[PDB]
């Protein structure tokens, strides 16, 4: 019963959170550590062989 | 400058002594060969993947 009495508030908060995370994934440059680290490890291990 | 090099410590650009124009170096077309086959109990034809 708590959802249907607060639907507009939940929708607004959800949209605000979506916009906030869309801005925050681009503002912080160190939020993508793992993928860059694994591709850099692969590149370094390939380069040291040559 | 006599000849160039790259990141991977390999020869890339070579200048001949006869002409001031420089010549690039790219190795011959190399790559693995793979076979695409169905079951030999089923058929006999194969397809070559380069």
């Amino acid at each position: 019963n708590v959802l249907y009495e607060n639907q507009k508030l939940i929708a607004n908060q959800f949209n605000s959170a979506i916009g906030k995370i869309q801005d925050s994934l681009s503002s912080t440059p160190s939020a993508l550590g793992k993928l860059q680290d694994v591709v850099n490890h692969n590149a370094q291990a390939l380069n040291t062989l040559v | 400058q006599q000849f160039g090099r790259d990141i991977a410590d390999t020869t890339d650009a070579v200048r001949d002594p006869q002409t001031l124009e420089i010549l690039d170096i790219t190795p011959c077309s190399f790559g693995g060969v793979s076979v695409i086959t169905p079951g030999t109990n089923t058929s006999n034809q194969v397809a070559v993947l380069y």
